[PDB]
């Protein structure tokens, strides 16, 4: 036993030559004939692994249960997101639409779903709220996470995190404005554009190149779906397109208003059913903003009671920010 | 209580809600009997497999 | 309080000192002990025989020089700064009040009240052949418990040495033996307070409660693995010879 | 603090040690019971005058008879009458310590309640207080089964005495010990 | 003992300088195989006596 | 004993607690 | 040629301690011992040269402090032959320095013969030891012979180490692990705190096995392997607690 | 002293202490608007009772509702309330048995206890044998003689 | 002793460093060597496997290769790439005549800190800098108690991914650790805003930063006591998604000091320079035309020349109206 010991080094298991033998990697890039666990055997042995090596005895001490966070530049990790939905009021149909897109097909097939609209608008809340409700290991991405100039690492964890997510299956795959990586080289585009070549086509290769058993949905924030490609949109892969409206039917506002002023200390003047007529055809975020814009304005006026004025301040200032 | 939404029991002769409380035990023989089920089968099979 | 590490490296040479000095029960081979004494745990790095003379024909009569330590520490420092004087050792196995005097010498030389060290040069009884003391007050001196560190460097060469339960019982008597006597000793020695100080914790026994059942209840499952413990035996080696002998006892072709 | 040093005078000695012994009763205390009385405050102080009392209060620290003292009482002591309480505190605690010290030995706790508590020869309705008071005595641990008339108890009962569990000590301590060897016979041996 | 020695046996092997996988570039008649070490450059170097 | 070599790899401090420093070499 | 080195493990550990912390530097200093007839390299002791900010060298040796000690050691009654040279050679099987050789070589002069003790304090810590002593030349040999008279003797050329102590410190050593009673039964009778785990641990064993047994339907993970080694580890540890109750 | 009276709190005390203190003490319209002292008294009624329960709490494994009402100087329901109060407060343990007219004071005895209790029983000797021990031989030797 | 300490300090030796590349298990660490590659390492001692986390700065061992200590991180040139200053130089008032943003900001910045009852998402300064604009950000920082942290734009995007975030997330990390902290993101069209084509110029590195803040701001990173002062001269050069609440709660015009705005700033920014009463107070202000808070000080300082030139430490009317004309000659 005590042959094993902690002050080890890292590498990547390449390949066995035979039992208790194989070529591996070093974090020095060293790859040599070494030993491995006589602990493991075959089914026990794992054909590519981040691994544990003695320095001098220099042999495989043990696998490393999969590494994650390399560059790339990581992944979204919200483990048990904090957001309950109906925290942007009135999205039920759409939150159902997501549920229909994901929450149900996670349980029961789309391999990816398209949220369409301005995010951070509650559309990003859509993510976490459902990502919370779904309770699958959540992975956000940015289309801006992979811009690293390298022809190189790139898709690896995009593959492996994706696999790590399918290691975490059920897990979640999400992306902030994938349209950032969705742009690829249409020509010889020199710098910065060859990653997305790997990385966009990666997911394309990964969407189109992995089976439908949905423990994990590939989700993508889209206000802009154009730099995307139908290779993504290929069915069985990105099936679901959910559109963040805004817009707003009054029950939504009624629910939006009945959302923030719920938690927002108000002045009796503050009247949401006054605003239900005042507010029509707007964006829930801004609406949610106007809610807590007034949430700020009374506090900006040091009013511990947020008026309809404070609202109308927020509202009528934000009816046209012009 | 009938739904075990609560822990207590009814006194008729007394006419009371008699004391009771939540737990029972840890699943062990539970865990165990599985194997205790499992083994012989493959083995009896094996035991046969030799015969 | 500051209760202390022990350096085997010390312990060893310490007896060599005793050995080297050919110290006998008449004598105690004495010397520096080294480490750094600040923390509520003190460490023993090292220790140094102080060429010395002891006379108990007249208690206070004995001979030593510090100036060893003087030149010593220099080198010690030059060897390591972390030597910083924690205290000192002697052979022992036991104290002699002149120790007190001797103790105070090091007080000049130590940060805290320095550290005495007893050794059992015959390592006779038990855990430690050793005591470490710090003076006190109605004087006080005291043993804080101490022990080894790693020193796996030690532990390795150590490994080259040596080479389940009943023991655990065995001490059962030991303290009790003395203990009752130790009263009867002090009883009929002085025929102190600390004895009554013990007396209280005594009822800390017959203490046992139907919480006992838990045990029983617990012990049950402990045994559940039984049918499993040897079940695999039950199944494993029995149906193993039936596949090797039938193969073999019948192998027997030509 | 004086114990090692400081030659003094008797008028110093007793009167202080008087005032001390007084302050014992103007302590009174976590009892006490027994004390520095052993130390050469005694003869020296007691002797006589209130030292008689003061000594007889050591008796009261044991006897706990009101009128072995409330007879004695002059102003200075009755000046603080609360020893009549403190004696009730005594009689309880005094009786208690040994009960705690002895009567159960066999993992002493229960003492529960009443007659047992009235075995303090301080009565049930005071049991309802003095006994009932626990660290409301400053001391007792545990709790009460009133119904079954049962104290739950635990420690904070120390003492300076000797003479007794000395015996009881090694008995069990030899007992398992013996019966070890039965088991302790072959286990690692065989 | 089967294990024992065998178990022990590996510990030996568990102590390695290493075994360099290497890229043989070629040999010469020298019986020093001319070899680029994988990360390193070439080294024309004798072989294993058995190869 | 100590001094000196021509030259050393130099390094850049971070902490200067009050006695503490980390540096990163000209060998990085 | 088969030559008997003998170490005070004290001096051994003393060096180790000095050497373990000595990283980077090869630790330096005396090697106290003798030669009993031939072959016999005795070590009572050793010690650090104080830090060499000049590093290990034939130069960095200061015989001042030794004498200082050696005096105080003579005062201690501590006296030996300086038998050679012992340093801390991080990740070095190899050989120490021809310098170190020359260093020693200058010095083994002062003896019939000396050592330069290889230590990798790194590779020492392994729980086994890493170490050697060179002294590269012979008389003839165990009498090796030719290359000396043919000149040009260079190599690793280890010596053959050993050491001895006693059963004495052995106790005091094995004293490692009032005492037992306070140390043992009763001191780790803590179990029940974990009974849940102690269960759950045992609980978990179960599953692993239905699994394992199943495969019966190749090489290890085998259907009837980890079974015992698993349900056998929770069997004992669960019986020892009974001793307390 | 009431703050002190807490640790000993009794609630035979209450009307006593009521009677005992009101120069301003219970009797305060002064900087407090007890118009009657109820806004002390009433408020304090429970207050003592409330705290009384605390020391009550500690002092009881079991008690009769009576002995409560005896000590509490309260009706059952009051008691029951104050029971149900800290019951519904959870601030204490008890047993409501009116059919017993008895409060088991609810020791939560499933902590498995002799987990630690025995572990402490170990700790006892771990303390004891260890504490008691280390001085013993040390003792008569520290004196020697 | 001192030298002896050094004499001793030489015994002491250097200690390897890492920031944990991750915690496999409580002990088990991948710490890619802060000097070098990745390693499988444990704790040592005085080690809080709690505090121990991916990225946690730790002293590491030359031999044991494990923790030699846990270390407080600095992951970013907190005064260079990040630039941190505790509060701000002047309070609101000295640049008074910008007073519009003196008050209103404080009630939307300093108070909602002390009045947590939204928290301010962001506050966007724009208008001419150094009107007190330059000073306004620190006027905000001064009154709050936060550590003002200056963020320049271009340098935060290195050509690589997340360097921005790294630089920025230490602005998140250090500051939110060091909170209260004013963050100040300087005139950021470079790493932020509307980029080039919003295509790839490295704009995707820029979009990253733009999204990094977005993922910090429209992401759930709040400003608890660490506040972010946005900087631009003109606000419309920026992401509109940034201009939204959840990122920008405030969009700050910072006009010129008015005539009285100057006059107030004047007798603040100028008259505080040693000056005569003869120094011509309003005729400067009158000759002061569209002077910023500094161009006000130029009334002082351009006359500090003529102070120096008239042999004055105390600016005199002769010093002065030469300056204010000189300050109003090159511009309005």
């Amino acid at each position: 036993k005590r042959i094993q010991s902690v002050p080890l080094v890292i590498g990547q298991f390449l390949e066995p030559i035979d039992q208790n033998t194989g070529i591996v990697s070093s974090t020095t890039g060293m790859s040599y004939v070494v030993r491995i666990l006589s602990t493991l055997d075959r089914e026990l042995l794992k054909p590519s692994m981040s691994v544990a090596l003695h320095r001098h005895s220099n042999a495989l001490v043990d696998i490393l249960p999969p590494d994650s966070d390399s560059s790339i530049s990581v992944m979204g990790e919200n483990e048990k997101p904090d957001v309950t939905y109906a925290d942007v009021g009135g999205l039920d149909m759409q939150k159902q639409e997501i549920r229909e897109a994901v929450e149900l097909p996670l349980v029961q097939p789309p391999r990816g779903v398209l949220l369409y609209g301005p995010p951070g608008t509650g559309k990003t809340m859509l993510v976490k709220a459902v990502a919370n409700s779904t309770k699958a290991a959540f992975i956000r991405v940015n289309g801006s996470e992979f811009v690293h100039k390298y022809l190189g690492e790139g898709p690896r964890m995009v593959r492996d995190v994706f696999r790590l997510a399918r290691e975490n299956a059920p897990s979640i795959i999400f992306i902030d404005e994938v349209d950032s990586i969705a742009t690829k080289r249409f020509d010889a585009q020199t710098g910065s554009d060859r990653e997305v070549q790997r990385i966009l086509i990666e997911l394309l290769t990964q969407m189109d190149g992995f089976d439908q058993s949905t423990n994990v949905k590939v989700i993508m924030a889209t206000n802009r779906a154009d730099t995307l490609d139908p290779a993504l949109l290929r069915p069985g892969r990105l099936d679901r397109k959910i559109e963040f409206p805004s817009l707003r039917d009054r029950r939504e506002r009624r629910l939006i208003f009945g959302t923030i002023a719920s938690k927002m200390s108000l002045a009796p003047e503050a009247d949401l059913d006054s605003l239900i007529i005042r507010n029509d055809s707007l964006s829930g975020a801004v609406i949610a903003a106007i809610m807590q814009e007034a949430g700020l304005r009374a506090v900006r006026k040091n009013r511990y009671v947020i008026l309809q004025s404070d609202l109308e301040e927020a509202y009528a200032t934000q009816v046209k920010t012009d | 209580i009938l739904d075990k939404i609560f822990y207590g029991v009814l006194d008729q002769g007394n006419g009371w809600l008699y004391v009771y409380e939540t737990p029972n035990q840890d699943a062990t023989y539970d865990s165990a009997l599985e194997l205790v089920g499992q083994l012989n089968k493959v083995v009896d099979q094996l035991f046969e497999k030799a015969s | 309080h500051e209760k202390v590490t022990i350096a085997p490296l010390v312990l060893l040479s310490a007896l060599d000192h005793y050995e080297r000095t050919q110290t006998k029960e008449n004598k105690r081979c004495v010397g520096v002990i080294l480490g750094d004494a600040n923390s509520s745990t003190i460490r023993v790095t090292n220790s140094f025989a102080l060429p010395f003379e002891e006379d108990e024909k007249n208690s206070d009569v004995w001979f030593l020089d510090h100036n060893y330590i003087e030149n010593m520490n220099e080198m010690c420092k030059k060897i390591n700064a972390k030597e910083k004087l924690i205290g000192w050792y002697h052979s022992g196995p036991k104290l002699r009040a002149s120790d007190l005097k001797i103790n105070e010498l090091f007080k000049k030389y130590t940060q805290n009240n320095p550290l005495l060290l007893i050794v059992d040069v015959k390592q006779q009884g038990v855990g430690l052949p050793t005591d470490a003391y710090v003076a006190i007050e109605e004087k006080t001196f005291l043993h804080l418990p101490c022990t080894i560190e790693a020193e796996e460097a030690e532990e390795i060469g150590v490994e080259h040495l040596l080479r389940i339960r009943l023991t655990n019982q065995l001490k059962s008597l030991k303290g009790l033996q003395s203990k009752l006597k130790d009263v009867v000793e002090y009883l009929d020695k002085v025929i102190h307070t600390i004895l009554g100080k013990l007396q209280d914790v005594f009822n800390l026994n017959n203490l046992q409660k139907a919480l006992t059942v838990k045990t029983n209840d617990e012990l049950m499952v402990i045994y559940i693995s039984n049918l499993v413990r040897s079940i695999i035996a039950f199944d494993d080696l029995i149906e193993n010879k039936i596949q090797n002998k039938k193969i073999q006892e019948q192998r027997v072709k030509d | 603090t004086l114990e090692p040093s400081t030659s003094i005078t008797l008028a110093e000695r007793q009167q202080l040690a008087y005032d001390l012994s007084i302050s014992a009763l103007l302590g009174d205390k976590i009892y006490n019971f027994g004390e520095l009385l052993h130390h050469p405050i005694m003869e020296t102080i007691v002797n006589d005058s209130n030292y008689d009392w003061l000594f007889q209060l050591l008796n009261a620290l044991t006897v706990g008879d009101f009128d072995k003292f409330d007879s004695l009482i002059k102003v200075q002591i009755s000046k603080i009458p609360i020893l009549a309480q403190h004696e009730s505190f005594l009689r309880q605690k005094i009786c208690l310590m040994t009960l705690i010290e002895t009567v159960f030995v066999k993992n002493i706790r229960m003492l529960s309640f009443e007659d047992i508590s009235k075995a303090t020869h301080l009565p049930k309705d005071n049991v309802e207080h003095l006994v009932m008071r626990a660290i409301s005595l400053g001391l007792l641990k545990g709790s009460i089964d009133q119904v079954n008339e049962l104290v739950t108890i635990s420690w904070v009962q120390p003492r300076i005495i000797s003479g007794d569990q000395i015996t009881k000590m090694k008995d069990r301590l030899v007992e398992w010990n013996d019966q070890v060897e039965k088991l302790g016979k072959k286990m690692e041996a065989r | 003992n089967d294990k024992v020695r065998f178990i022990k046996d590996e510990l030996r092997l568990l102590q390695e300088p290493g075994s360099y996988v290497g890229e043989v570039i070629k040999i010469v008649s020298d019986k020093k195989v001319l070899v680029k070490v994988q990360p390193e450059g070439k080294y024309i170097v004798d072989v294993a006596k058995d190869i | 004993k100590n001094n000196r070599q021509l030259p050393y790899l130099v390094a850049n401090v971070v902490e200067v607690v009050g006695k503490a420093a980390v540096v990163k070499t000209s060998s990085r | 040629t088969k030559e008997t080195v003998y170490i005070s493990s004290i001096a051994l550990l003393k060096m180790l301690k000095h050497g373990r912390a000595g990283v980077p530097m090869e630790v330096m200093g005396l090697m106290l011992g003798e030669f009993v007839d031939d072959y016999t390299v005795n070590v009572v002791d050793v010690f650090a040269m104080p830090q060499s900010g000049t590093g290990v060298s034939v130069e960095a040796v200061d015989d001042v402090f030794q004498a200082k000690m050696m005096d105080m050691l003579k005062q201690t009654g501590r006296d030996q032959m300086v038998v050679g040279w012992y340093h801390s050679h991080p990740g070095f099987g190899c050989w120490l320095s021809s310098v170190d050789v020359n260093t020693q070589k200058s010095f083994e002069q002062l003896n019939s013969r000396a050592v330069a003790v290889v230590v990798d304090p790194i590779q020492s810590v392994k729980g086994k030891v890493v170490i050697d002593a060179f002294r590269l030349i012979d008389t003839g040999a165990l009498i090796n012979i030719q290359a000396l008279i043919h000149g040009l003797n260079r190599h690793y050329y280890s010596l053959n180490i050993d050491y001895h102590k006693t059963a004495k410190e052995t106790k005091m050593l094995m004293n490692l692990h009032y005492e037992e009673k306070e140390e043992s039964n009763l001191a780790a009778t803590k179990s029940m705190v974990k009974i849940a785990e102690q269960y759950s641990k045992r609980i978990e064993e179960e599953k692993e096995l239905t699994e394992e047994e199943l495969k019966t339907r190749v090489g290890r993970q085998d259907p009837k392997k980890h079974l015992s080694e698993t349900a056998d580890e929770t069997l004992e540890n669960n019986i020892v607690s009974v001793l307390t109750a | 002293s009431l703050v002190k009276l807490f640790t000993t709190n009794e609630l035979m005390r209450w009307p006593i202490v009521q009677k005992t203190y009101e120069p301003v003490l219970n009797e305060d319209d002064l900087a407090f608007g007890g118009e009657a002292n109820k806004h002390h008294w009433e408020d304090l009624q429970k207050r003592v009772i409330e705290h009384n329960l605390r020391v009550i709490s500690e002092y009881y494994s079991r008690i009769t509702l009576l002995r409560l009402n005896e000590l509490l100087d309260l009706t059952e329901s009051q008691t029951e309330t104050y029971i149900s109060d800290l019951v519904n407060q959870g601030i204490i343990y008890a047993k409501v048995n009116r059919p017993a007219k008895i409060v088991n004071f609810e020791k939560p005895k499933n902590s498995s206890q002799l987990l630690n209790e025995w572990s402490h029983n170990v700790d006892e000797l771990l303390e004891h044998i260890e504490t008691i021990g280390h001085l013993i031989t040390k003792e008569e030797i520290m004196h020697g003689l | 002793d001192k030298t002896e300490n050094d004499i001793k300090a030489l015994q002491s030796i250097g200690q390897l460093i890492g920031e944990v590349m991750k915690e496999l298990s409580e002990e088990k660490y991948i710490v890619k060597a802060s000097s070098g590659p990745r390693y499988i390492v444990g704790v040592r001692n005085s080690v809080d496997r709690s505090k121990l986390k991916k990225g946690v700065r730790v002293t590491l061992d030359i031999t044991t290769l494990t923790i030699m200590r846990i270390l407080p991180r600095e992951t970013d040139p907190l005064v260079y790439n990040m630039t941190s200053f505790e509060q701000g130089e002047i309070t609101f008032d000295g640049i008074g005549g910008l007073t519009e943003q003196i008050r209103e900001l404080r009630e939307v910045i300093e108070l909602p800190l002390k009045n947590p009852e939204k928290p301010p998402k962001g506050v966007l300064l724009y208008g001419p800098p150094g009107t007190g604009k330059t000073l306004l950000a620190k006027a905000v920082a001064a009154t709050i108690g936060a550590n003002f942290i200056f963020s320049p734009a271009s340098g935060i995007v290195d050509k690589y991914i997340g360097e921005s975030a790294r630089i920025i997330r230490e602005m998140f990390a250090y500051a939110k650790e060091h909170e209260p902290c004013i963050i100040f993101m300087d005139e950021v069209d470079a790493i932020g805003g509307r980029r080039f084509s919003e295509g790839t110029s490295a704009d995707r590195e820029i979009q990253r930063t733009l999204m990094e803040l977005l993922t910090q701001m429209d992401g759930f990173d709040n400003l608890g006591q660490t506040k972010i002062i946005m900087a631009t001269n003109r606000p419309d050069t920026l992401d509109p998604a940034l201009l939204r609440p959840g990122r920008l709660d405030r969009k700050v015009e910072i006009p010129l000091p008015n005539e009285a705005g100057r006059l107030e700033i004047f007798k603040i920014h100028t008259a505080k320079v040693k000056k005569t009463g003869e120094f011509d107070f309003e005729a400067a202000v009158k000759m002061s035309d569209g002077f910023n808070g500094a161009d006000i000080r130029n009334c002082a300082t351009e006359a500090g020349f003529f102070a120096i030139r008239d042999d004055r430490d105390h600016i005199n009317p002769d010093d002065l109206m030469k300056a204010v004309r000189k300050v109003a000659e090159v511009k309005k």
